[PDB]
């Protein structure tokens, strides 16, 4: 995995990655030379799982100080690059209240999970 | 400014020296503080579980 750089990073990039280096030396532990020295990068890397799973739904409930109910679903759950994604909302009102805006978003969330550091989402 | 920096009776016989202000003063300039610290309880529990720098 590699996080995007910004405008001015110059060098290695943030993330996880692999590689292979093959080098010459009297002995392992004493000394790695430049010139007597190999390196090359491998990506481990996960496909989509071949069996689809159950459909993507939720519901809520919420009554204020008669509830206002919603329900959301998608079509299926592993989708592909660049493929799009379609979201059905069903709401019912039966309050005396007033929904101006129904905002869609979808989100990434990464954990950064080997020192102490905080969640990223965006 | 307003009031700038007496001899206080409450029955009995002496009087107990004592700052110009009543301890109402007091609790009204505390009155600030107690807003600060409501507000930075409120901000303190809903982050709580923050992981970093040793769960500080």
């Amino acid at each position: 995995v590699t996080l995007q750089p910004g405008p001015e990073d110059t060098g290695k990039a943030c993330g996880v990655d692999y590689e292979v280096k093959a080098f010459c030396a009297e002995n392992l532990e004493e000394k790695i030379h430049k010139r007597n020295s190999v390196r090359l990068v491998i990506e481990k890397v996960q496909y989509a799982p071949e069996r689809p799973g159950p459909q993507p739904t939720a519901e809520t409930t919420r009554q204020f100080l008669k509830p206002l109910h919603l329900e959301a679903s998608l079509d299926k759950e592993i989708y592909y690059h660049g493929e799009p994604i379609s979201v059905n909302v069903h709401v019912t009102n039966n309050t005396n209240k007033t929904v101006k805006k129904i905002k869609i978003s979808v989100r990434q969330y990464a954990d950064i999970c080997l020192f102490n550091t905080a969640q990223y989402k965006c | 400014v307003v009031d700038p920096p007496r001899t206080l009776d409450p029955e009995k016989a002496r009087g107990v020296l004592k700052c110009d202000i009543s301890d109402l003063s007091l609790i009204c300039s505390l009155g600030y503080s107690i807003l600060l610290m409501v507000t930075c309880t409120v901000y303190a529990i809903k982050t709580r579980g923050v992981p970093e720098t040793f769960n500080e």
